[PDB]
């Protein structure tokens, strides 16, 4: 094939394919997050 | 964040009376009623240690 890049798609926090998903509470802090956040939002251009 | 210290209505100090409070409702099998053993006859302020949220253990773990 060719595996070529085609623009970029903004991910939604706490998803099946997010950077967190299966992360334990004790490890959410290390990352400066909050065990209460329930995702739902996008952080495009720096703002929710 | 941490007990208020000095109840809202009276002056009765409550900064002292928590390091000892929590060591009963989860460490002596006494009731919410146990605070009565801390000189809390008034409403009053005694709804101070009771209606409180320990928001610092869960805030302190953000180390710079």
């Amino acid at each position: 094939p060719s595996k070529v890049f085609i623009g970029k798609i903004p991910i939604m926090l706490r998803s099946t394919f997010c950077i967190l998903n299966g992360v334990s509470d004790s490890e959410l802090y290390d990352l400066n997050e909050c065990p209460y956040d329930q995702g739902g939002y996008f952080i495009i251009n720096g703002s929710e | 964040m941490i007990i208020p210290i000095r109840c809202f209505s009276c002056g009765k100090v409550i900064g002292d009376k928590w390091d000892t409070y929590l060591t009963l409702l989860q460490e002596d099998n006494t009731e919410g009623e146990a605070l009565d053993k801390l000189g809390l006859q008034r409403y009053c302020c005694r709804r101070m240690i009771l209606t409180h949220v320990d928001l610092i253990e869960k805030l302190l773990c953000y180390n710079p």
